[PDB]
RNA sequence: UAAAUAUCGACUCGAUUGCGAUAGCGAACAAGUACCGUGAGGGAAAGUUGCAAAGGACUUUGAAGAGAGAGUUCAAGAGAACGUGAAAUCGCUGGAGUGGAACCGGAGACAGUUGAU
RNA sequence: ACGUUUCCGACCCGUCUUGAAACACGGAUUGCGGAGUGCUUGUCUACUGCGAGUCAAAGGGUGUUAAAACCUUGCGGCGAA
RNA sequence: GCCGUUGCGACAAGGUCGUAACGAGUAGGAAGGUCGUGGCGGUUGCGUUGAAGGCUGAGCGUAGGCUCGGCUGGAGCUUCCGUCAGUGCAGAUCGUAAUGGUAGUAGCAAAUAUUCAAGUUCGAUCCUUGAAGACUGAAGUGG
RNA sequence: GCCUCUAGUCGAUAGAAUAAUGUAGGUAAGGGAAGUCGGCAAACUAGAUCCGUAACUUCGGGAAAAGGAUUGGCUCCAGUG
RNA sequence: ACUGGAACCGGUACGGACUCAGGGAAUCCGACUGUCUAAUUAAAACAGAGGUGACAGAUGGUCCUUGCGGACGUUGACUGUC
RNA sequence: UUUCUAGCGAAACCACAGCCAAGGGAACGGGCUUGGCAAAAAUAGCGGGGAAAGAAGACCCUGUUGAGCUUGACUCUAGUUU
RNA sequence: AAGCGUUGGAUUGUUCACCCACUAAUAGGGAACGUGAGCUGGGUUUAGACCGUCGUGAGACAGGUUAGUUUUACCCUACUG
RNA sequence: AGUGAUUCUGCGACGCUUGCCAACGCCAGAUCACUCUGGUUCAAUGUCGGGGCGCUAAAUCACUUGCAUACGACUUGG
């Protein structure tokens, strides 16, 4: 018998199963398609969701109702310290598909880098790469990696480059890296293979990899929330209060016929922690290390010209301060805060006006986000309230 | 009572001890055993003692049904296992016995090795529960007889 | 108003093509007992060491149960819940199989068993 | 041969039912117990003895390996109209 | 080719043999059973140098079942001839006794609440002492 | 009702953790029965003083109808033997 | 011991916890208080006061008991039962 | 509470067992036929199926089976009138 | 061409029906008249009680009315992790 | 040196062999008639001994972390 009244299903059967990622980091399942006439860059890189902030900026969107006035908007920001390019790996079309054909480690690898191969590294005697170090400066090893490095000129469609994020320079507790394989994109085969060879244990930085005003995707895991029942994990509706028995379910899980539940109808289980990528993020700032003199004022803007770093009134909540590289997205990105996020360059063309939308700061909310912050800075907030029994005392 | 499941192949360098109706669970108390199949006695003592302190687990290979997982299973190659500590207690105390016999045989009580090991059921002991609508079920006991044979092994 | 006649309820006896401990009386035994119901009343289960207790002295670990030695005995693997000790069910050792049943009939092979003046 | 492995065959028994592997009922497993009997009266059939007869009853006489066996009937049963 | 049934036949035999044809079966009817069980009147034997009972290799029979070997067990058992029967179990939501998977599972969640030091003990959340913190709260968790 | 004194108890198997579903409590923006067979459940009201109180009526009631105001602490004033 | 009153004070608030009906307009049934299907029906059902009728003046009426005898009845129409 | 741990520890149920589609079948298969398929051991949930479990259908019919009650049924009877 | 939608409500237990309103549209159906170890229990569908008609009566009435216990998953599979 | 759908090819260099004629010339060869030998058939691996070069790690438990979590698991550090 027909349901008497129509409604949609609850929740997107293309998104199960809604079990836990396989893994804690994001894999790029896709990376932009390739064109060989531009120039050689990079196409990927990974950053921490340190946390969110809301801005003010004036809007150029001709025919809006909002065009030439200000809008607050939320954005959430991602410190994206500089990686090290720690290999380069290259992929031969077969009838099955890519296939790895060799991998060329740079001589010297970073203890961290060389960590990921590792569960009790303190432990261990830390023999990782310590017989291929030694390639480098030996002749058959050196013509091994010559040739290693002819193969992939010859025989490889597709060139990526081992990439590792710097844990150190951080001050956190974790030293342990992440490694990730990133296409290099532009030029030829020959042309991706010297480079990745010139940048072989070199620094990348962010803004080599994305431009401001560009729309990007982050990929990654979401925040977790455990076991949940159906009326959290897909949305369905409360049953009455009369109900015995519970009224968090779902009533009817199936008909008579076919005598089997089926795979379409809501059950309790883990909600939380997916895999996701969500595409089009628009980029509103590129912002520099605050230990550096460029990014020495990272928080400002040109109409607000108080002297402050993106990071708010006494820390990031539950993060830190953010004192490498960021990036400002704009809205809500996955993952709590400290989640690694793996942003990647759009695979689309974008064409709509939002994509190429020229984005204008014109003030950075730094006040605290733990409570209600009633100040932009630190000195602001002593010059408001004068002075204190502390200071009295320490006179 | 019970007659030993086996015989040791020689029994000049061997020692055995038995106890019967001990009321302990007889599942709890073969995992527990079947655990210690192999072991040198030392080892086999330290290992009862790190199941008491639980720093050990008692891997449950036969009866583990609705047993929960922990991660100390790992070591065993299993999803499942416990810390019975009355069977810890028991075995430690059979444990003991044999190496007395060892002593009174005079054998180097530093070279056994735990030969054979066996928990068979013993005659269940009687109780009642009282139910729903005035009726009464059993509530019964099933405590094991336990065997061990030690052998000196060269 | 005796005899011939009825009758084992009571007392005392002799037998048997009957039963052989789920049988035969409910009861082979502290059985109309334990136990149950306010009451009228209802009402079980329960035989077996060994020829003889000779019923395991003594040593040893343990708080003890108990165990390891030892002793008694035709024999204790007859050790007190003790003659024998089945099936179901269950544990160990070794061998072999093991993709949403397992079993089974027919026909070989292997392993194995057995016979060859 | 109640081991393994192959090729072919192979639906769970009992039951009521036109029809059961049935989405019909009983059956979780094992041991032990468990159901056409006794007697009276008929009838037919088979066998045995005697035969216009046959069987004899209650009873009596005797019997001490005496509840048996053995002997015993103007009369009674059935048969001879 | 072999087994049996039926018909016929040979042979000094409740037996053997020959020969030709034949062989489905529920309900049901007959026949055979040196198939099996327990008594009785007789007959034949075995047994503490190991009976009954029990576990299980070599065989026999179409089958019912039977014989022997090995191990356990400790006192009875048995052939054949007549005759007799409380004479054969898979079922009956069968009677009775015992035992499984479920399963180390459901569960041991009302009535506010225990902690520290010590004693005794082989052994203490639970017994005892002291200190603390709570409760019944006089229509009491009192007498 | 709530707290305490005398007297008596800490007896309800314990420990760790605080997933889903639950049982029992506590809240919820804006709307306010649109939920549901149905305002089921919950929420609302309430003590005391002063004031005020309808239809109808068996003249007794209805009635705490409906509906308003006040309420703490401290320092005083007055009355009541 | 209780009652009335006046200044001042604070604070989100004064029956500061606790205890304790939401209110109103109507229709149907039963007048009311009360009783009942212990363990699915607490009601509009039963009872009820009030009303009517019947029988009975005792040698009587209504009942019980096998019978003997007994109850209303320590009663007598303003009574008794139905 | 559930959950994990220590100690303790049942019951219902059970022919054998448990992946499906169609077919035919006692006309809705876990087993059969043809196909789809098919890889240990497990923990927490779940209520689609097992025409799931509880109970020799309280509905309906049959039975030369009843019982409670009624009366203008048949046959009687206490009592009472004569 | 079933990819995707096909609503909020008043009355009624109602499926239907009818009306109010919005809407791109207010399409029709199946899955044991899908779905009760998922709920609810309004109706139907025991026993209490009332009315009308019927019956001498006990009682009857797809005629109306009011109140009337909704049990078990810890097993296998499926599904979710 | 070439070959990318990882092994396989060409070129060398070095070893071990390999053809015909005199010529069945000459020596050996036979298991009695066939029954699993090609009259020692070939492959795959396991393990135990000797040698030749050759190397001198990690997981896990327990602590700790909180981005994770019913328990396992996940993310960190010594």
């Amino acid at each position: 018998s027909h349901r008497k009244f129509s409604a949609p299903r609850h929740g997107h059967m293309g998104f199960t199963p809604k079990k836990r990622s396989r893994t804690y980091r994001g894999r790029i399942k896709a990376f932009p398609k390739d064109d060989k006439s531009k120039p050689i860059h990079l196409t990927a890189f990974l950053g921490y969701k340190a946390g969110m902030t809301h801005i003010v900026r004036d809007v150029d969107k001709p025919g809006s109702k909002v065009n030439k006035k200000e809008v607050v908007e939320a954005v959430t920001i991602v410190e994206t310290p500089p990686m090290v390019i720690a290999g380069v790996t290259g992929y031969v079309d077969t009838p099955q598909g890519p296939r790895a054909l060799t991998t060329i480690w740079a001589e010297h690898l970073s203890e961290e880098a060389r960590r990921r191969f590792y569960s009790n590294w303190a432990k261990s005697k830390k023999k990782a790469f310590t017989k291929y170090a030694k390639k480098w400066q030996d002749e058959d090893g050196k013509k091994l990696i010559e040739a290693d490095f002819a193969k992939l000129k010859k025989y490889c469609s597709s060139i990526r480059v081992i990439a590792h994020t710097q844990m150190k320079i951080l001050r956190r507790r974790q030293k342990k890296a992440h490694l990730v394989e990133i296409q290099v994109n532009g030029g030829t085969i020959e042309q991706k293979v010297d480079w990745a060879r010139e940048h072989l244990e070199k620094q990348v930085q962010v803004d080599t990899v994305f431009a401001q005003d560009e729309m990007i995707d982050t990929i990654g895991v979401t925040r977790g929330h455990g076991f949940k029942g159906v009326t959290s994990r897909w949305h369905t509706k409360k049953l009455p209060r009369k109900t015995h028995k519970g009224l968090r379910k779902v009533a009817c899980i199936g008909a008579w016929h076919p005598s089997r539940v089926a795979f379409t109808v809501a059950r309790a289980g883990q909600k939380g922690f997916h895999h996701r990528t969500i595409i089009n993020n628009k980029i509103y700032r590129i912002g520099k290390s605050a230990l550096t003199e460029e990014g020495k004022n990272n928080g400002s803007t040109e109409f607000d010209l108080t002297q402050k770093t993106i990071t708010p009134m006494g820390g990031f909540p539950r993060y830190g301060i953010v004192n490498q590289d960021y990036i400002m997205l704009r809205g809500a990105v996955l993952g709590p805060k400290k989640r690694l996020i793996t942003l990647r360059k759009s695979l689309i063309t974008q064409t709509k006006r939002v994509a190429h939308e020229k984005i204008n700061l014109k003030w950075i909310d730094t006040s605290s986000k733990t409570g209600h912050g009633r100040f932009q800075t630190t000195a602001e907030k002593r010059a408001f309230m004068g002075k204190l029994k502390r200071d009295f005392l320490a006179e | 009572k019970v007659h030993y499941s086996r015989a040791p192949e020689n029994s000049t360098k061997s020692c055995k001890a038995r106890g019967s109706d001990l009321r302990v669970h007889f599942k709890n108390t073969h995992e527990a055993a079947m655990a210690l199949r192999g072991m040198p006695l030392r080892r086999a003592q330290a290992f009862l003692n790190h199941v008491k302190e639980h720093k050990e687990i008692v891997p449950f290979r036969r009866f583990h049904g609705g047993i929960g997982r922990a991660a100390q299973t790992k070591q065993w190659n299993t999803t499942q296992g416990r810390w019975p500590v009355k069977s810890a207690d028991f075995l430690l105390d059979l444990l003991k016995n044999a190496e007395s016999n060892a002593e009174y045989k005079g054998l180097d009580v530093d070279h056994l090795v735990i030969e054979h090991i066996n928990v068979q059921r013993a005659a269940k002991l009687r109780r009642r529960t009282y139910r729903a609508h005035g009726r009464i079920n059993p509530y019964m006991s099933s405590p094991c007889h336990i065997e061990v044979i030690l052998a000196e092994k060269e």
